[PDB]
């Protein structure tokens, strides 16, 4: 319920920012492959924008699935 | 009077811009928690236009 | 004062600790105009009326 919006399209690093700022929750983020290494690599990258969702909510807490 | 709509009277602090709360908790103005009930200062914070 | 007949103090040249009031729980109502309890005893006015 209340989907106010609904969207279809170690090796990897996939990387991602979240800020929410005035109007709705804005998101970018990047993909790089990186060696097999438990530390994050030294080889500069930048994220790209995504979407700013019409979530409307201050957001606190997170958790990923695997 | 007509009184389906409503507005916030009380809140803890101003609404940064675009923010939006439709939270029905219960303001305290008073010395103590309010438990969730109407009382003295123990504010219900929506109020009508009437 | 009979209600006929009310009774009006002028207020002046004091301050105004409204909480002494608001925070009074012996009393059977209190209700605010314009203005929230927690607000007022931030304002200035050049008179007020009891």
């Amino acid at each position: 319920n209340n989907c106010t919006f609904e969207y279809v399209s170690f090796k990897n690093l996939r990387e991602f920012v979240f800020k929410n700022i005035d109007g709705y929750f804005k998101i970018y983020s990047k993909h790089t492959p990186i060696n097999l290494v438990r530390g994050l690599p030294q080889g500069f990258s930048a994220l790209e924008p995504l979407v700013d969702l019409p979530i409307g909510i201050n957001i606190t807490r997170f958790q990923t699935l695997l | 009077g007509n009184y389906n709509y409503l507005y916030r009277l009380f809140r803890k602090s101003n609404l940064k811009p675009f923010e939006r709360d439709i939270s029905t908790e219960i303001y305290q103005a008073g010395s103590t928690p309010c438990n969730g009930v109407k009382g003295f200062n123990c504010y219900f914070p929506l109020q009508s236009y009437g | 004062a009979s209600v006929y007949a009310w009774n009006r103090k002028r207020i002046s040249n004091c301050v105004a600790d409204y909480s002494v009031l608001y925070n009074s729980a012996s009393f059977s109502t209190f209700k605010c105009y314009g203005v929230s309890p927690t607000k007022l005893n931030d304002l200035c006015f050049t008179n007020v009326y009891a």
